[PDB]
């Protein structure tokens, strides 16, 4: 019956955020394991 | 021809090298799946 929010900056700040920490995980989620390469 | 007899006569020391780096440039080479080039 309330609880209005009235801001979208944070959340598209966040959300931005969560991606580029996704986008960080997965680049690095090739060097990692025993069967893993390098890189240069 | 007859090669041994007195034609061709090279010691075995430097093919071991030139063998054991090749070797050694062929693994570290191998074992390269990115690149990430910067900019000056």
């Amino acid at each position: 019956k309330g609880a209005y929010q009235d801001r979208d900056k944070p959340a598209q700040i966040r959300f931005s955020n969560i991606s580029a920490a996704k986008a960080v995980a997965d680049a690095i989620r090739t060097s990692l394991g025993p069967k893993g390469m390098d890189k240069m | 021809r007859d090669n041994k007899q007195a034609g061709v006569f090279e010691p075995t020391i430097v093919k071991v090298k030139s063998l054991k780096f090749a070797t050694e440039a062929a693994i570290t080479i191998l074992r390269i799946d990115d690149l990430i080039k910067l900019h000056p």
